[PDB]
């Protein structure tokens, strides 16, 4: 994507 | 390929459901709602949740969010979900239970934490929102810095909620 | 129950109006308009008083505004008010004669006095805007402190709001 | 309504 | 008085197209998009440009720009231009090849450069905006200061604008 | 129009 994927993984799953 | 439409779900005859959506028990859809997941699909929208008229539900082909039944959608709306005028819910997006989204707000490639009130005019973009956190009327949340900082959702702000459904 | 359309009314074929609306003499309709008093009614639409695309009203179950006829209405709309693209009213809300709304800009439970130029992009909320007062683009306007303090009307914003009707 | 009376009154009638 | 519609065009059945609108080879107009040029006339949407539901494309009766072969639009749209969901393009208005305009934006007399990059819920109003400039998500530009500081487009950001249309 | 001729020539034509 757009973002850092471990931006977008808190976006897809969340902490 | 068809939308899934739960028999106990009213949607009005003039909305657009398109496509691989599954619509819960007690939805209402008003009229004028688009529901497209022509491009991004699949979308779940939770029972009892609300879209008002001008709501449009639409998606990226590409990018999914997780779940509660820990499948990948495009588009996630919870149960008792509140998509009020004119709001755009654009996938990726996930939109936890009891969420509120005021006229004109926009939720786009974002996960919404349940309980939370999106106020009137808003963009929430790239984050996570944490459960039961206010966005306030205006806001333009586009960072993770930003989301982390907004406040909490007061039994004032659900009342409000509550009132405009 | 039925909309009331007076015979000088031009209503596109394409608008929508439903339930307890009253639309005056010279009042102009644009096609993919959506009025609707199915939850709040009754409306009130005045004279010469102009709605373009995209614009809806709507009205909460419960509030009202006092009417120039000392009538109770869901939404009341005066004489000449200019309600452009995208705009939404929802009542309740008192529009003022001579009023114009910007595009995309959001009247709700507010009354806006007679002669107000709201630009676009804007939101008027909770609030009393004085008799000509000037609401800037991209204003959030939420507070009563807010809607006291705005600037006056002047006639290079009447021009303008004559220009775009 | 959600807001004071006194509020609430300044919208169902103006001052 | 009616549209030319290029045959190597793909107009969704339900978009409303009205009076004189030229749609160039390879253009996609998505269901519910709204393009009248029946006040402000004419209209030129160049190829390859991409309109998603909830675009209107409006103009102003009079005010034009100059188009690149050197006629007078409403509205000029050049080649390769992504007008997003709900975004409203009232003439008079030029937006240059590889534009984009992001959810909910609105350009309303106004030029914008080519390869410029208009984010999600902004205003562009009286001003031209330079080839190749960004304008942020929430901003209202409505002076010519304003659009002259505006910062460059960036790679990421052109990237950004190919995922999303 | 609204605004200043000049200003409505750079949105006519651009520099
Ligand atoms: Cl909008
Ligand atoms: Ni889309
Ligand atoms: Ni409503
Ligand atoms: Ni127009």
């Amino acid at each position: 994507g757009w973002l850092a994927p471990e931006q977008q993984q808190r976006i897809y799953r969340g902490n | 390929a068809e939308p899934y439409i739960d028999p106990a779900a009213q949607v009005h005859a003039i909305a657009s459901i398109i496509g691989d959506v599954r619509i819960a028990a007690g939805v209402r859809v008003a009229a004028g709602v688009s529901i497209r997941a022509d491009e991004g699909a699949p979308f779940q929208v939770g029972k009892e949740s609300i879209l008002q008229e001008g709501a449009v539900i639409h998606g990226l082909e590409y990018g999914r969010v997780l779940g509660d039944d820990q499948a990948d959608y495009s588009v996630w709306i919870g149960q008792r979900v509140a998509i009020t005028h004119k709001a755009l819910i654009h996938g990726p997006a996930y939109l936890g239970d009891d969420c509120f989204v005021g006229f004109r707000s926009t939720v786009f490639n974002a996960r919404v934490g349940a309980g939370s009130v999106i106020m009137m005019h808003a963009l929430v973009q790239d984050v996570e929102i944490p459960p039961g956190r206010y966005v306030p009327s205006g806001a333009i949340i586009t960072t993770q810095q930003q989301a982390d900082r907004l406040p909490e959702v007061r039994p004032e702000d659900r009342e409000f909620a509550r009132h405009i459904i």
